[PDB]
RNA sequence: CGCGACCUCAGAUCAGACGUGGCGACCCGCUGAAUUUAAGCAUAUUAGUCAGCGGAGGAAAAGAAACUAACCAGGAUUCCCUCAGUAACGGCGAGUGAACAGGGAAGAGCCCAGCGCCGAAUCCCCGCCCCGCGGCGGGGCGCGGGAAAUGUGGCGUACGGAAG
């Protein structure tokens, strides 16, 4: 029975809600688990970026967010073709591909091509056979300055 | 007497049966002494004779199996006792070579496009 | 009854061998908890199941 | 050739016998009820020692699985003696008791010295 | 006569010893165990009795195989090899 | 190509040709037992699509499912509850009769594993489905890298858990505005998360 | 009438293998109440909940759009923060109640069938020997058997693809 002047409210506690209570004492141990599983990942991919592959410049949809720029899923196939990148050689040298991304616009298309000219110029590539150099691989000294990049590779600022 | 396994494992097949039944008789001369109720020293002995029959029958059962898996080793089928008793679910898994079987097409995708050792410049 | 099955006669046979007291030397041990056999069952007191 | 009966009964097809490519178990499981493992101990009871001196028998305690035939070899093999008959009863304790009546060419009270009961 | 006098006529049993679970609940007319259901391949167990479950689960008996699985697990179920002799 | 000619020939089931073939086979299939091994697929073409290769180790059963809706199994039609739950006659089983067919074939042959199934005829009393089964232990499947996925113990009784085609069509999953109630793994997983107090440590 | 192929079926203690049962905290498919709440009660609510049934696994399931959207567009699934006690449902009463976008954890992509080409180019099993394997595997060896044109293997799958 309601007392006086006071808010009308409908508490969602009419089910057997106590059985399905998720308590967050996992949280401080989870952040230790997620961190050790993130360092030991980065220590495996020893000169590669720790965040992993480059993501494209991508506009947010639906008019609330459409002035902002994200990291998308991966580069469109009309962004890889114009960059001279093969769609299946892309994944292997650390370039994100999705076959889904359309291109309704030229500036958002051209934004992600200049994005990839940066990457391939920034790309240090180690020979598969180390003690015999191959052509497309970068110079001896560029393998010797080679360090990981902690953080998202070419980070996206609006 | 102190009977060991080290000296039984380098003996002939027929002698261990005679060494067994010589203890079977010796054990059956003490199970009488237990019921008659005489000589307390002939009751502490009875555990020495029981555990030593367990030695003689073991060295028999041991070397009668290391002979089987010496003859049956170079055979495609071998008896279920001589097969590896790893867990039931572990036996149902694929072979070491059956997991090494990739497709002819996945030996082309992984051929042309090997996962490259690369870095970037900060 | 007198008319028994072999399985029931082996059941009773265990229950008789379990209805003897503790040996007098058992509570002279170091870890001495046992005073007497608490599981002793009598044919008027408790009727064995069945 | 015509169907002599109006019922089609299944024709007697050929069957082959088991030719194993490997034996299922590596060896035959050994005879665990030995002549030593079948007779546990002779009773040295006053009623038993009476039965040995009065009725030309021996009283053994036998493994519960034993036949009257297995005992008739068990007492023959281990004591170099012959048996007239065997009378087995399972005690309230749950163990078998063989009244091994010896044939009169041997002496029961004299062979009680051999087994070592008095 | 429904009470004390009627207890006198109790001389013929219904349940004998069941032979999967030793539990004296094998009904002789029905020929099924009230505790495990013997002729059924599947163990009779229900979730309205979480106390009757823990009386007869893996933590009850020996685990005469299931304990030497736990002991042999910690060395990756190794088979055949012996420790290097003296 | 021969298969495309059989493909559209099975889309004219109303035809004079297929009003005879589906009618004389639907006769034939009633006289054989409720659940028996077919020596081959009745449709080679349809089984092609559903992953049946005609090599050694692939098994096709031809099982029948008694037709119609599921009525509430209650004594003398009395449901001891509120006027809502009185219903017994006009109730419908959640899974399709095709998925019911697969989990009778799959139940019978526990050694085998249900790949998929397809329709081969209906009566007023019986729908007939060919259920495709694969040996997880025959070395033609077991040594093929593209069919060795079925042999893993994860795919034990796909028919029962509803991981076969007809098995999945009653779960009500898929993507978009229509399939919100099965976001997450399933209907039960959606219900679970949505009905959890995420009582954080702090608040 | 006979011998032969084949189709469709039997039978075997035939040669090899495989399923059953348990555990069941978590997980998947069904089935499925009433207490209770509405100050009565029948729809609702409790609740697709307890109980019943089947099925797994080390996680399961889901999963690479027959998607979201309406923007200057995003781009598998899963989970977390939020949207939000919001849109909406409801004797519109009691009560129920998502999703997108966004911010993160992780991030991985793919294979057939169909359509076509390559002398079925494919595959299982037995016998023989050889290094050799307590995950029966690699090589030779036989006008040895079988599977298979009622379609096996390669190329190839929507991002297009093949051939010259």
């Amino acid at each position: 029975a309601p007392s006086r002047n006071g808010m009308i409210l409908k508490p969602h506690f009419h089910k057997d809600w106590q059985r399905r209570v998720a308590t967050w004492f996992n949280q401080p141990a989870r952040k230790i688990r997620r961190r050790k599983a993130r360092q030991a990942r980065a220590r495996r991919i020893a000169p590669r970026p720790a965040a992993g592959p480059i993501r494209p410049i991508v506009r947010c949809p639906t008019v609330r967010y459409h002035t902002k720029v994200r990291a998308g899923r991966g580069f469109s196939l009309e962004e890889l073709r114009v960059a001279g990148i093969h769609k299946k050689v892309a994944r292997t040298i650390g370039i994100s591909v999705d076959p889904r991304r359309r291109n309704k616009s030229t500036e958002s298309l051209q934004a992600n091509v200049q994005r990839l000219k940066e990457y391939r110029s920034k790309l240090v590539l180690f020979p598969r056979k180390p003690s015999a150099p191959k052509k497309g691989d970068s110079s001896a000294e560029e393998l010797k300055l080679a360090t990981q990049l902690t953080g998202p590779v070419m980070p996206i600022r609006n | 007497a102190k009977i060991k396994a080290r000296d039984l494992r380098g003996k002939k097949k027929e002698e261990l049966l005679k060494q067994l039944d010589d203890l079977k008789v010796e054990l059956s001369q003490l199970r009488v002494a237990k019921v008659t109720g005489g000589a307390a020293s002939k009751l502490s002995k009875i555990r020495v004779v029981r555990k030593s029959i367990a030695r003689v029958l073991t060295v028999i059962n041991q070397t009668q199996k290391e002979n089987l898996r010496k003859f049956y080793k170079g055979k495609k089928y071998k008896p279920l006792d001589l097969r590896p008793k790893k867990t039931r679910a572990m036996r149902r898994r694929l072979n070491k070579h059956e997991e090494s079987l990739k497709t002819k097409k996945q030996q082309r995708k992984e051929r042309l496009y090997p996962l490259r050792k690369y870095a970037v410049k900060a | 009854s007198s008319h028994k099955t072999f399985r029931i006669k082996r059941f009773l046979a265990k229950k008789q061998k379990q209805n003897r007291p503790i040996p007098q030397w058992i509570w002279m041990k170091t870890g001495n908890k046992i005073r007497y056999n608490s599981k002793r069952r009598h044919w008027r007191r408790t009727k064995l199941g069945l | 050739k015509i169907r002599t009966s109006p019922t089609f009964r299944r024709p007697k097809t050929l069957r082959l016998r088991r030719q194993p490519k490997y034996p299922r178990k590596s060896a035959p499981r050994r005879n665990k009820l030995d002549h030593y493992a079948i007779i546990k101990f002779p009773l040295t009871t006053e009623s038993a020692m009476k039965k040995i001196e009065d009725n030309n028998t021996l009283v053994f305690i036998v493994d519960v699985k034993a036949n009257k035939h297995q005992i008739k070899q068990a007492v023959k093999k281990l004591y170099d003696i012959d048996v007239a008959k065997v009378n087995t009863l399972i005690r309230p304790d749950g163990e078998k008791k063989a009244y091994v009546r010896l044939a009169p060419d041997y002496d029961a009270l004299d062979v009680a010295n051999k087994i070592g009961i008095i | 006569t429904k009470g004390t006098s009627s207890f006198g006529k109790r001389r013929n049993k219904t349940h004998t010893l069941c032979r999967r679970c030793g539990s004296k609940a094998y009904h002789l007319q029905k020929s099924t165990c009230g505790k495990c259901g013997y002729p059924a391949k599947r163990k009779r167990k229900y979730n309205w009795s979480a106390k009757a479950k823990r009386r007869n689960t893996t933590g009850t008996g020996r685990m005469r195989h299931l304990k030497i699985v736990y002991r042999r697990f910690r060395h990756g179920f190794r088979e055949g090899t012996t420790p290097k002799p003296k | 190509g021969a298969y495309k000619y059989i493909q559209e020939l099975w889309r004219k089931k109303q035809s004079d040709v297929m009003r005879f073939l589906l009618r004389v086979r639907c006769w034939q299939y009633r006289q054989l037992s409720a659940l028996h091994r077919a020596p081959r697929p009745t449709r080679p073409d349809k089984a092609r699509r559903l992953g049946y290769k005609a090599k050694q180790g692939y098994v096709i059963y031809r099982i029948r499912v008694r037709r119609g809706g599921r009525k509430r199994p209650v004594p003398k039609g009395a449901t001891y509850g509120k006027p809502v739950h009185h219903g017994v006659n006009q109730l419908k089983f959640a899974r399709s009769l095709q998925s019911v067919a697969e989990e009778r074939a799959g139940r019978h042959c526990g050694a085998l594993r249900v790949l998929n199934s397809y329709w081969v005829g209906e009566d007023s009393t019986y729908k007939f489905f060919e259920v495709i089964l694969i040996d997880p232990f025959h070395k033609a499947i077991r040594r093929n890298p593209d069919t060795q996925w079925i042999t893993k113990p994860v795919h034990k009784h796909r028919e029962m858990r509803g991981l076969t085609s007809a098995g999945r069509k009653s779960r009500g999953l898929g993507k978009g505005h229509k399939f919100h109630h099965t976001i997450g793994g399933s209907r039960r997983a959606a219900w679970r998360r949505r009905n959890t107090l995420q009582l954080h440590r702090y608040r």
